[PDB]
């Protein structure tokens, strides 16, 4: 039901600090996403989109963020990019939907000690040392990990912003179903 | 990666009985979280694209009648058609959509066992247009019979012919489960000119006596 | 619900390029992945590959990697299958099917594209199989057409331009030792109506770019 304020949200977090939503206590009609001629991509893994109304889950969870359009390809299981490693990683056996649409009408982490777990998040802004030293403020070998996109109306559609919502699904009596 | 093998190659079932088809994978196709096997069953009737019948190994596509039923788990699955009907004559395949690359089973042709039906026999003399070819093709037609095994013997002046006839059978009819057969004797214009009576002698299980349809060159 | 329509029949010579298309139309298209399946005459189904037209992510089967290329274009909702140079082994029917996601069954199928690649082409000859008392048993007459000495398969034969289908039997062609093909298309009708009805067989052999309409009239006999 409340997708009207998840896909139609005034603004969105950006990818280092994405976060979820619940569809509990609902009945869901996913056609408001089937019949949406404005979605740039609609990539579901492990479940057929047009029969999602057939199914029943306990909860649905939607992660919301904003990526450069050329990295939409890496919100997907088993990808390799900076966004997939330090900001938002999808599981190998992931099942769910990645929806991306144009937002031309926001920061991202690019330095971290190791890769993220699937569905894990890193919110800290602490100076980065390439080999593990506590970095004294703006000295040497010191870099803050987070970093902005700096989107403008006038340049490449790949370099334009894109809003991305990732739906994942689910025991007990299922609480959200289709009509 | 994931290789599917179904059994048997063919199976013939009477109308109303049950047709079962096994599918065996080389590696499990269960996603443990949602607890559904990623296996589908498709039907292909002659001359048409395949049709998705079952997915998740037990869920029917919308519009599929209730007599189609999927079951199984892990590595072994079965498709069962209850209340077998004539229009269910087709080839059935299993398919895994667990991993890419996707894989089909090699396919199982389902045939019908029905009650005996005696053939209607007809014979066609060569056209005169083809008699300008230098070739004569005499054609004999067995229509809408069961079972499939029939014998067609060509006689020319009561001499039994061997080495100049070709037979072709149709797919099993989807409305009445019968077959049709065509036997064509091909001769020179000269050797056809030489002889007088041409006879198609049909022997079949539904015929008390061998039935013969014959004509005489020049009668038409 | 959404439909899939593929391009028409293709007859090519060994060694030329070919790009067959598959256009989808209907609500909810952007969720669909388009896969390609090859069916050689008399064989089963072979999965070739799959593509998502949204970003043209494509996955190939190990047996088709590099041998053909799968393409897409989201401008016109169209997937493509391409050979740069055809082999005689590539003669088949090619279906495009569609799954609402990846690792899903194939919900929607295309009507199929027949692709024939062959060296020589020889047009068929069509002769009437006229009905008579010899071709009549009871109150049921039989007539037909005999399509002989053609190469290669297939010939498509209709009756009265598609208007007469019930009681028709088009036999699988046989292979004459000359190397050429031959089949017969028969139909049973009421014998009483043989004066008032007209029965025309249509034979189209695309490889030789031929069509012929033969009126089959009855003989006294
Ligand atoms: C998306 O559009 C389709 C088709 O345009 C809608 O299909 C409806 O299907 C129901 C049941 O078959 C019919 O009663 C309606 O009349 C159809 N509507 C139309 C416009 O044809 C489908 O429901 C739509 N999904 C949404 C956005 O709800
Ligand atoms: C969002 O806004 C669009 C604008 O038409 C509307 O059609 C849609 O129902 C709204 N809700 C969702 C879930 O997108």
């Amino acid at each position: 039901c409340p997708f009207g304020e998840v896909f139609n949200a005034t603004k969105f977090p950006s990818v280092y600090a994405w976060e979820r939503k619940k569809i509990s206590n609902c009945v869901a009609d996913y056609s408001v996403l089937y019949n949406s001629t404005f979605f740039s991509t609609f990539k579901c893994y492990g479940v057929s989109a047009t029969k999602l109304n057939d199914l029943c889950f306990s909860n649905v969870y939607a992660d919301s963020f904003v990526v450069k359009g050329d990295d939409v390809r890496q919100i997907a299981p088993g990808q390799t990019g900076v966004i997939a490693d330090y900001n938002y990683k999808l599981p190998d056996d992931f099942m769910g939907c990645v929806l991306a649409w144009n937002t031309r009408n926001y920061k991202y982490r690019y330095l971290r000690h190791g890769k993220l777990r699937p569905f894990e998040r890193d919110i800290s802004n602490v100076p980065f040392s390439p080999d593990g030293k506590p970095c004294t403020p703006p000295a040497l070998n010191c870099y803050w990990p987070l970093n902005d996109y700096g989107f403008y109306t006038t340049t490449g559609i790949g370099y334009q912003p894109y809003r991305v919502v990732v739906l994942s699904f689910e025991n007990a009596p299922a609480t959200v179903c289709g009509p | 990666d994931i290789q599917l093998t179904q059994s048997p190659d063919s199976l013939a079932v009477s109308l109303g009985e049950r047709a079962t088809i096994n599918c065996k994978s080389s590696q499990s196709v269960l996603y443990s979280s949602i607890n559904k096997n990623y296996l589908a069953w498709y039907q292909q009737k002659p001359g048409q694209p395949p049709k998705l019948l079952i997915y998740w190994a037990s869920t029917r596509e919308s519009g599929v009648p209730d007599r189609f039923s999927g079951s199984g788990s892990g590595t072994d699955f079965t498709l069962t058609i209850s209340s077998l009907q004539a229009e269910d004559v087709a080839v059935y395949y299993c398919q895994q959509y667990y991993s890419t690359p996707y894989t089909f089973g090699q396919g199982t042709k389902v045939e019908i066992k029905r009650t005996v039906a005696a053939p209607s026999v007809f014979i066609f003399p060569p056209s005169d247009e083809q008699l300008k070819s230098g070739t004569a093709s005499v054609v004999c037609l067995l229509n809408n019979f069961y079972p499939r095994e029939a014998k067609v013997q060509w006689k020319v002046d009561n001499a039994l012919q061997s080495g100049n006839s070709q037979e072709s059978v149709t797919e099993q009819d989807s409305k009445d489960s019968t077959y049709s057969l065509s036997s064509t004797l091909t001769l020179s214009k000269a050797d056809y000119e030489k002889h007088k009576v041409y006879a198609c002698e049909v022997t079949h299980q539904g015929l008390s006596s061998p039935v013969t349809k014959s004509f005489n060159r020049g009668e038409c | 619900q959404m439909q899939l329509v593929q391009s028409g029949t293709e007859v090519k010579k060994p060694g030329e390029s070919l790009k067959i298309s598959c256009k989808g139309s209907g609500y909810g298209f952007i969720t669909y992945w388009i896969g390609w399946v090859r069916q050689m005459p008399g064989k089963g189904l072979e999965w070739m590959g799959i593509i998502y037209p949204g970003d043209s992510e494509t996955r190939y089967s190990p047996s088709f990697q590099g041998q053909v290329t799968i393409s897409a274009d989201k401008s016109i909702n169209t997937a493509y299958l391409q050979w740069s140079s055809l082999k005689a082994s590539d003669t088949a029917i090619y279906y495009c099917a569609g799954g609402s996601g990846i690792s899903t069954p194939m919900d929607v199928w295309g009507q199929g594209t027949t692709v024939t690649v062959v060296s020589r082409r020889l047009p068929p000859s069509v002769f009437p199989l006229a009905p008579s008392s010899k071709s009549t048993s009871g109150g049921t007459a039989a007539l037909g057409c005999l399509v002989k000495d053609y190469f290669p398969e297939p010939v498509t034969v209709s009756w009265n331009s598609g208007a007469l289908t019930s009681g028709v039997h088009t036999f699988p062609a046989v292979l004459q030792s000359s190397g050429l093909y031959s089949l017969s298309s028969v139909v049973t009708v009421p014998s009483s109506s043989l004066g008032t009805q007209t029965y025309i067989c249509n034979v189209n052999h695309k490889p030789s770019n031929t069509k012929v309409d033969k009126k089959v009239e009855p003989k006294s006999c």
